[PDB]
């Protein structure tokens, strides 16, 4: 008394049960490490204008 | 007598001009002493967003199940 699975089978992703525990913090997973911090600051014109050489404005 | 008051002036204007246009070089003569303490040390450490190279976009790579368990 068995199926005759015709095209059902083989396809249609199932969920299963929760038997273990789920591997959290996988193989390694060192460090990521830290970035480095940015500026958000003030946009403010140039100080006294582009000091280049002579350059008043 | 009428030859100053006619023309030009004397310590009222090129007084305290001196004293003006020497207040344009402390923040110039050390704001250039700033540039190289900055730009050419900045250095190992790559803070502040001059030497910033890019290396590779990670928004691009995948997490799907690929048909290869152990990979």
């Amino acid at each position: 008394g068995w199926v005759r699975p015709d095209l059902g089978d083989l396809s249609k992703v199932t969920k299963v049960k929760t038997d273990r525990p789920l591997p959290e913090n996988p193989y390694h997973s060192r460090a990521r490490p830290e970035p480095n911090p940015e500026v958000e600051g003030d946009l403010k014109p140039a100080r006294h204008g582009s000091r280049l050489f002579f350059w008043t404005m | 007598r009428w030859i100053a008051r006619t023309f030009f002036d004397g310590p009222e204007k090129n007084y305290e001009r001196t004293m003006a246009i020497l207040q344009i070089e402390a923040e110039k003569a050390e704001l250039r002493l700033k540039e190289l303490e900055v730009r050419r040390l900045m250095r190992a450490r790559g803070d502040g967003p001059w030497f910033h190279y890019p290396t590779i976009d990670k928004e691009l790579i995948d997490h799907s199940p690929k048909a290869t368990p152990d990979n």
